[PDB]
């Protein structure tokens, strides 16, 4: 039916930049019907929070850098000076219709200076080895930009297809990411080999960093 | 102290049924309207239903009409969502929310959400293993929370007393069909002698609660 | 733009009848937009009173004989057993739009058994005659139906254009009307003539009735 | 004990201004929305304006935009309708009304209405003349003639006589002045012994009259 088309789907900007998110009603709607457009902010792991209601009213406690306006069937949310804590997905909501519908959302990412990761490596625990599996974990802490390559080597053999990575969402204070790479091996393979190495390539490093350990030392 | 607390989420087989509850405090639902909104993993918000508890008036999204039922019990200050004939596409976090004052069309308070996983697989509790501190004056340490189903797991450190430097990673789905995640923290290397670090793990679906002390190996 | 048309614009029905009034949106409106139609009753010289809200909810304390319903863009108010006190104008109201609009109103009259008027004629008072004007009043009291004809004659001259009528609102208990006809004359004209007569035609009388006086007789 | 009470209506010249007040009790306007609805003599209801007092949000019928302003004072629990540039066609009874609970779109309590008359004509109090009566029932009354503006109220024997009383709607004479009668029917045998007095009040001109009506000699 009537929907909101929200754009762009994502954007990045620097701290202190002004950003503008737009929602358009998907069709022509008489002026005699009110949309009461609301905007919400949703941070990772969290429920949406109300920012703006009835097009342009600032919800109590919301910082004044947020504002909304509406004209015809076009609606915008503006953040007049972007802060790192404003990393979030933002959604509009129209109430022309019952049920009301949400926009598809816009992810706002914070641009910042390059930060190299600190890298750490973790052997499997003796407790895990007892169960017959071995996980080796490599941590890349507090880095920017997101792009990073982690390569595993076991006695100099390149490991391909037996690790999985996970990445945190941009940090709400320093705008960095962290990343784990976990290499899974059988207990028997782990015990056949000596040198376990994680090699990390990132923009903030002049050449790749390796962390390693020797099983049992 | 306005609050909405959801419960009743967890695992359910396709075709099965579940009821969520939303317990309100700090206001009465009698005075307002209650809504359910959902969010499938990595997707947007989808409005589900609304109720005016005082007269029982209800409305529903087309996608749940005839399967779900929203209701309320004003003496308990609680609202509900009865979900029947569940499919995979109903897997989501389900949030309850309200309007306030007489400010229609603005969901001003929301609950924390509860995850509903619609799957044939079985519940499996995790194992918890230390990532033992072995970068300048800072050490990293953690817990590996391994092989559980379904989501979610929660992790805190020293019962919430330790929040700075903590990263709890999103879970990854292994080829086994089980989840795993790590939680790490950076701390001062000089602290490792004297300061106790304990990761507190909870997997509610299997009733697994673990407190694991992580320390330097031998 | 969006308006409601009520029909019929007026009706008479007997006590105990079932009456239904219709309200239709002046154009097609997607199902996705809710009208939240309300119905109001307005009695003479009073504020409207809410009867029905959100299409079909009965407002607290309103008699159960009133009910509403709607299918798509057509809404209906129903009075299951019309009472004499339900004489009123009824209004629907749509809230598709902001501002909401009212229907044009439907006037409901109570049909009762025919009742002839009692007729009285009043000459001008000596007090008024001092002012230079003469009003002659003809009263038709407690009759039904409302239609009545009053003809004035002064020494057998039919009076045309120098009279005005007022009718009461239907009585909320006995469902009758009363009517006054006032003939205005100059003092000088009043004193040139003798016989002042009002002749009443009404369905409850078998032929026209005349009340008269002669000026200066008692 | 929910109550709305309007005041401030009266006679005002074309192009003048007037402010209406609506005093609420039994509830706080800050918990709800307040509305003004008007009704021209003999016509339908016309929605005028509404306000959400807590944040000042207002909306208006097109027919009054730019001329009328709705406002509220939550500390006094009162709402207002400032009306400027009045025209003949703004002549009407003006009602204020509320929503209750969180039941939107249902005007559940209304005030009694206050009449606004927009005209160049001057205030004039009426003259009161008897309609003298001559074991049945007799009719008598009072002719309340030549007044402006509306309204006049008539009672009989200070409120003790209400049975059989008809007070007719006023009619506008070609003079531009209103006239009305009030009649009552009584036992013919009460005529020698029961005093009948009509109490007329034309508030707009501050004119009260008590007129004894008896059989002429
Ligand atoms: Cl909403
Ligand atoms: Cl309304
Ligand atoms: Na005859």
């Amino acid at each position: 039916d009537i929907q909101m088309t929200q754009s762009p789907s994502s954007l990045s900007a620097s701290v202190g930049d002004r950003v503008t998110i737009t929602c358009r009603a998907s069709q022509d709607i008489p002026r005699s019907i009110s949309g009461y457009v609301a905007w919400y902010q949703q941070k990772p792991g969290k429920a949406p929070k109300l920012l703006i209601y009835w097009g342009s009213y600032l919800y109590s406690g919301v910082p004044s850098r947020f504002s909304g306006s509406g004209s015809g069937t076009d609606f915008t949310l503006t953040i007049s000076s972007l802060q790192p804590e404003d990393f979030a997905t933002y959604y509009c909501q129209q109430h022309y219709t019952t049920p009301p519908t949400f926009g598809q959302g816009t992810k706002v990412e914070i641009k910042r200076t390059v930060a190299a990761p600190s890298v750490f490596i973790f052997p499997p625990s003796d407790e895990q080895l007892k169960s017959g599996t071995a996980s080796v974990v490599c941590l890349l802490n507090n880095f920017y930009p997101r792009e990073a390559k982690v390569q595993w080597k076991v006695d100099n053999a390149l490991q391909s297809g037996n690790s999985q990575e996970s990445v945190t969402e941009q940090d709400s204070k320093d705008s960095t990411y962290s990343l784990s790479s976990t290499l899974t091996l059988s207990k028997a393979d782990y015990e056949k080999h000596k040198v376990y190495a994680c090699e990390v390539t990132h923009q903030g490093l002049s050449s790749p960093v390796t962390k390693s350990f020797n099983r049992g030392e | 102290e306005v609050q909405l607390v959801e419960s009743g989420g967890g695992l359910v087989q396709p075709g099965g049924s579940l009821r969520l509850s939303c317990a309100a405090s700090g206001f009465n639902i009698k005075d307002t309207w209650i809504h359910w909104v959902r969010q499938a993993p990595g997707k947007g918000l989808e409005w589900v239903a609304r109720i005016y508890p005082t007269n029982g008036y209800t409305r529903y999204a087309d996608s749940v009409k005839g399967r779900f039922t929203i209701s309320a019990d004003t003496s308990k200050n609680t609202a509900y969502l009865q979900m029947n004939s569940l499919r995979a596409e109903d897997t989501a976090v389900y949030y309850c929310s309200r309007w306030g004052g007489f400010m229609f069309y603005a969901m001003d308070y929301w609950g924390q959400g509860t995850l509903v996983t619609v799957s044939s697989a079985s519940t499996k509790g995790p194992s918890v293993f230390p990532l033992a501190p072995s970068s300048g004056g800072t050490a990293a340490l953690g817990c590996l929370v391994k092989d559980y189903f379904p989501e979610p797991v929660t992790v805190s450190w020293n019962s919430g007393a330790l929040t700075s430097g903590v990263h709890t990673f999103p879970a990854v789905l292994q080829s086994s069909g089980l989840y795993s995640l790590s939680s790490v923290v950076t701390v001062p290397s000089s602290s490792l002698g004297t300061q106790t670090y304990i990761c507190n793990v909870n997997h509610k679906p299997s009733n697994t609660k673990v407190d694991k002390k992580v320390e330097p190996k031998s």
